[PDB]
């Protein structure tokens, strides 16, 4: 088979798609589109036998305008777009005998080299900035910044500039989107508007993602940051009661003989939970090459929880205390595809085993609390001990006998009240060594904040 | 084009009549309806007299966004001088702002008024709202709601036509392209049958399709659906006052964009003088589960003479048999809507009603007009815009 294509956008079907392709191919594309023009790829879907050396099934693809090529492409990895350097490409799938699947669809389009902003950074040196800055960037503006680094580091971005249009209610016109990854759906550092400076932002890769769009009306001066490749570490500290990460360069192939490293942890006596969108490693009898362990505990110190490698998905992995850790390391030579890791904070049925004190806060908090909980912690006592009660914010929905929203709290089995309204409950003491709270709350809400309470021993 | 056939002319008076005579001191004061009177020749001088002293009267403070909208522009209409309420709305309108794109369409119904309303006093000083507005409207992705579709259009038509001679070029380019966008999302809800998104959305539509600058690809067939809509009078659909408000002016030839060029005093004509059953059973479930840590699944059945009664005596008849389909009912320029089942009530911070729907579908008209059938189960959901 194969075609060659003149139309401004069109699509891209593997012969077998949409399910599933042919074994011992030789098919061969050609996109040609108008001059001072470039091809934009999108890429729907894309299953492939993988390979290390990537030789057994496989797609590349040439700059057909162009000396070089933009890189041959096995497995699930393939950055969702590809633009070309030209208004050419080649485009050669060639595949083999034994294995394959559900093909790929890839969509296409026209694109003018003037209105054309995509820039690459890589020198350790800040020297990135809106459109036309100082001066006012323009309407209808969009524009890409990738910048990629030396495998140890981090980045970390500081802003010197940044005045841009403000937000109509949750509305943007024009903003900065800033992604964790290198490609245009890593995971989310953040969109950025208005007049005031970004934070410092640090990335858990050697890639940082941006791009920044601009509406129909209304301009400004625009940005200028700059960026530090120091430290040779890499991933984070993690802080939000759910979020989402990423083992690098993902969804392409991870670096090699390096030892990512992740601490989970937010809100205060309720335990996180792992899962995975997708999972791909060095498949191991007893596992070892490439791995990844999670660990019960802000350090690796505490309980093991698992060690995972292969190309299996694992069940989802509940920590049973307030932080987790999770760490991955990879030998020289072999890099599957990678992760990325959903990882929600749960409350349902936790249990402080041991602790002297602590800090009980309703999820989100001080963020105000979700809709539909059925929340139950149980701080347990050693021995013959007990456990004294002090809050420090309270901030329910009220009344109706405290029928719509509320807090209960137990000595064991002994109910000792039931909460709510804005008014902060009493000093108390188990006669036991159970302590239960339970934290009822329905589905609507004018957005009250929660609660926070101490405990002891 | 599509005026209507004078043959069907007497069908129509008949409407303008039978809204006119809904006006009564204790009537709730319907600004739509003045507007609709007044856009359509008034016969009922005591009528227009006696609703427009009460709109006149009315407190600034009860109105919302889209009440004031409505008052503002109903008064201009009747030559009466709003002044007052135009300073207020024009105050309420520099600090607005939706929600989130994923919000609800009809959250737009409102603030379309307003800017409408606006525009018409002061073009130019209005330019800022509209322009975020249009954004904002543009950039919600919420299903598409033709009633608000079709209001926006002509807010929006309205400043797209008043841009202060110098202007930089891109509010027009702006207003413009939401304005397409609009009428093609309209367009795609003509059914093969004459109707713009249903029945009693149709008459905004009508009024925005013969008003936007730029026409939707696949052409608008009009004469079908003033047909449409003519037969669907014989046939008893137009008995609300305000539904017959919503499509008179189209009937008339008008659009709310022609208030502003009222004439006062014609002098209008006389519309000549035009001179067993065994009681059924309904099954009405009654269900919360968004409210508290107290909610309901419970279902009855009730007796309600013959057909002809309106879903309302199901509702009174459960309330009567059993406690707990006590509810509680409030007055709108649309009827009587059900704010509340059981000590449940609807909550505007909550963004939350009762909907009424059959066994699974919505419906679609107030528990005071829709007739149920023989063994027709209703249930009645609480639940959020
Ligand atoms: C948004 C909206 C609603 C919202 C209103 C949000 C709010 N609280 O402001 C809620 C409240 C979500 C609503 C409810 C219903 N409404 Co509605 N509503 C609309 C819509 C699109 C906007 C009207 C508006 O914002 N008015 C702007 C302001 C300026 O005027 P207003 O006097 O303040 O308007 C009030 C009334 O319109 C009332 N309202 C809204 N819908 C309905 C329906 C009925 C039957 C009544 C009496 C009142 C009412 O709420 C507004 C604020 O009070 C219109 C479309 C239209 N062309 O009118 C319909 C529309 C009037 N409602 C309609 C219907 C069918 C319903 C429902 C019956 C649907 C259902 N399955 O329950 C329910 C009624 C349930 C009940 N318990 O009574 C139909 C007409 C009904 C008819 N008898 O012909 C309309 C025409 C939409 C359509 N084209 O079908 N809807
Ligand atoms: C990008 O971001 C930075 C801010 O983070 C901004 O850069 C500053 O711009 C301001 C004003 O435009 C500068 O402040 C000015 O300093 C003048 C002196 O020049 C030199 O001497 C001082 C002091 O030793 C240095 O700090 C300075 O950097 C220079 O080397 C003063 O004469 C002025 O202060 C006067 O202004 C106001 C009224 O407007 C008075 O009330 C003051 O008290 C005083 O009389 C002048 O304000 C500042 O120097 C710049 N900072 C930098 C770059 O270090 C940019 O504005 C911003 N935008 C762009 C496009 O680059
Ligand atoms: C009577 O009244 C009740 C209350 O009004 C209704 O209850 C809700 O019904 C909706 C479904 O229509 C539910 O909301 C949706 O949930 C979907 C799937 O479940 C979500 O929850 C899990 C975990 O709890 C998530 O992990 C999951 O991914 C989901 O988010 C979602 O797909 C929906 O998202 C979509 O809808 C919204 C708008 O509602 C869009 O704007 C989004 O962008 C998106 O496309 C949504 O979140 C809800 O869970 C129900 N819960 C309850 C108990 O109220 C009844 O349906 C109603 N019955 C009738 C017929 O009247
Ligand atoms: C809080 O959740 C726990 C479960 O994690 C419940 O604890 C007890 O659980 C045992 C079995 O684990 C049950 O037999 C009992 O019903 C529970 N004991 C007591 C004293 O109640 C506990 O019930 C939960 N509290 C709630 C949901 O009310
Ligand atoms: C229908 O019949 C019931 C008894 O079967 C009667 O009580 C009721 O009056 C009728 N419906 C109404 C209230 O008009
Ligand atoms: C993969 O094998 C090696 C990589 O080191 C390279 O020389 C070879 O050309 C690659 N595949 C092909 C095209 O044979
Ligand atoms: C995260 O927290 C630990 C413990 O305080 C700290 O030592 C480390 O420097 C932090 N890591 C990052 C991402 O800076
Ligand atoms: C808590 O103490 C240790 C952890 O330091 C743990 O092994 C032990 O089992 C726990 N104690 C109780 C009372 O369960
Ligand atoms: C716990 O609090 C009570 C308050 O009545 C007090 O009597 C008791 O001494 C406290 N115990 C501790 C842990 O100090
Ligand atoms: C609490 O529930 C509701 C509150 O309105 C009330 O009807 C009920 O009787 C109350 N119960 C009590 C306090 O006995
Ligand atoms: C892991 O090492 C090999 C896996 O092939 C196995 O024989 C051994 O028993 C396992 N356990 C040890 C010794 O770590
Ligand atoms: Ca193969
Ligand atoms: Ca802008
Ligand atoms: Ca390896
Ligand atoms: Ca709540």
């Amino acid at each position: 088979c194969g075609e060659i294509l003149t139309e401004s956008t069109g699509t891209i079907q593997s012969p077998g798609h949409p399910n599933v392709y042919p074994h011992g191919i030789n098919c061969t594309w050609h996109i040609l589109v108008q001059p001072n023009h470039l091809i934009h790829l999108m890429f729907e879907t894309f299953h492939l036998e993988f390979h290390y050396n990537c030789t057994n099934d496989y797609l590349e693809v040439y700059d057909t305008d162009s000396e070089t090529s933009l890189g041959r492409y096995c497995g699930k990895s393939i950055p969702p777009s590809l633009t070309s350097s030209g208004n050419s490409l080649m485009l050669v799938f060639v595949t083999d005998s034994d294995l394959a699947y559900e093909g790929f669809l890839i969509n296409y389009e026209a694109i003018s080299a003037a209105t054309a902003c995509l820039q690459d950074y890589t020198d350790d040196l800040g020297t990135f900035t809106s459109p036309n800055f100082p001066n006012n960037y323009p309407n209808n503006w969009e524009c890409i910044y990738r910048i990629t680094v030396r495998t140890g580091q981090l980045i970390a971005v500081h802003f010197t500039n940044f005045s841009l249009e403000e937000a109509i209610g949750n509305y943007y016109t024009d903003f900065l989107e800033i992604r964790d990854g290198g490609y245009e759906k890593s995971p989310l550092l953040g969109i950025f508007y208005g007049s005031n400076l970004p934070p410092t932002i640090i990335s858990h890769s050697n890639k940082l993602w941006l791009k920044f769009k601009s509406d129909q009306i209304d301009t400004r001066s625009g940005f200028s940051a700059y960026w530090d490749g120091s430290s040779t570490g890499c991933g984070g500290n993690l802080t939000t009661s759910s979020g989402t990460f990423i083992s690098p360069n993902y969804p392409m192939p991870y670096y090699h003989s390096s030892e990512c490293y992740w601490w989970l942890k937010s809100s205060h006596g309720s335990a996180f939970e792992l899962e995975f969108k997708d999972f791909h490693l060095e498949h191991h009898p007893n596992c070892t090459l490439d791995y990844l362990a999670v660990y019960d505990g802000p350090s690796s110190n505490s309980h093991l929880l698992t060690q995972l490698c292969g190309d299996e998905k694992p069940p989802l992995i509940r920590s049973s205390g307030d932080s987790m850790f999770i760490k991955l390391r990879t030998d020289e030579g072999q890099q599957g595809r990678g992760f990325k890791a959903e990882y929600r904070q749960t409350c349902e049925n936790v249990v402080i085993v041991n602790q002297t004190y602590g800090i009980l806060e309703s999820i989100g908090y001080p963020n105000p609390y979700s809709e539909n909980q059925h929340c139950n912690w149980t701080i347990r006592a050693t021995t013959g001990n007990t456990v004294n009660y002090t809050f420090l914010a309270f901030d329910l929905e009220h009344h109706i006998n405290c029928s719509t929203d509320y807090l209960e709290l137990y000595d064991g089995p002994r109910q000792m009240g039931r909460y709510c309204g804005v008014d902060l409950p009493p000093p108390g003491s188990t006669t036991s060594s159970k302590l239960q709270v339970l934290l009822l709350t329905d589905g609507v809400g004018r957005r009250e904040k929660g609660f926070q309470m101490q405990w002891f021993v | 084009s599509c005026s209507v056939p004078s043959a069907q002319e007497p069908l129509v008076n008949g409407i303008q009549v039978l809204m006119e005579n809904s006006v009564t001191s204790s009537a709730y004061p319907n600004p739509s309806i003045l507007i609709a009177m007044n856009l359509a020749g008034a016969y009922n001088l005591k009528a227009q007299k006696l609703l427009t002293y009460q709109l006149m009267s009315s407190d600034n403070n009860d109105l919302t966004i889209g009440h004031l909208g409505l008052t503002i522009m109903a008064l201009t209409s009747s030559c009466r001088d709003p002044g007052d309420k135009v300073s207020i709305l024009q105050r309420q309108m520099e600090n607005w702002a939706p929600s989130s794109p994923n919000a609800e369409a009809s959250a737009f119904y409102g603030p379309s008024l307003a800017i409408l309303a606006l525009c018409q006093k002061n073009s130019e000083a209005t330019l800022p709202i509209a322009v975020r507005f249009a954004k904002t409207l543009l950039a919600n992705s919420s299903p598409f709601n033709v009633d608000t579709g079709a209001m926006a259009t002509l807010a929006l038509t309205c400043m797209y036509n008043k841009i202060p001679v110098g202007s930089e070029e891109g509010y027009r380019s702006l207003f413009g392209q939401v304005l397409k966008d609009i009428v093609e999302k309209i367009s795609m809800k003509i059914k093969d049958n004459g109707i713009i998104g249903d029945i009693y959305s149709t008459g905004l539509a009508m009024q925005a399709l013969s008003v936007t600058p730029e026409p939707s690809k696949k052409e608008w067939n009009c004469k079908k659906t003033t047909d449409m809509i003519l037969n669907e009078i014989k046939q008893g659909k137009f008995h609300n006052p305000m539904s017959i408000a919503q499509i008179l002016p189209s009937l008339k030839g008008k659009t709310y964009l022609d208030v502003p060029q009222v004439t006062c005093s014609p002098d209008h004509e006389v519309q000549p003088t035009l001179p067993s059953a065994s009681n059924i059973t309904v099954i009405y479930t009654i269900n919360n589960q968004l409210r508290g840590v107290e909610l309901l699944f419970n279902e009855t059945i009730n007796v309600s003479v013959k057909s002809g009664s309106v879903l309302l005596v199901v509702l009174e008849e459960a309330q009567r048999k059993n406690p707990m389909f006590k509810f509680e009912t409030t007055m709108t320029s649309w009827g009587l809507v059900v704010s509340s089942i059981n000590n449940i009530a609807e909550n505007v911070n909550h963004k939350t009603y009762w909907q009424f729907l059959s066994g699974v579908t919505p419906l679609n008209e107030g528990v005071a007009d829709y007739i149920p059938f023989n063994h027709e189960h209703i249930t009645a959901n609480f639940t959020q815009y």
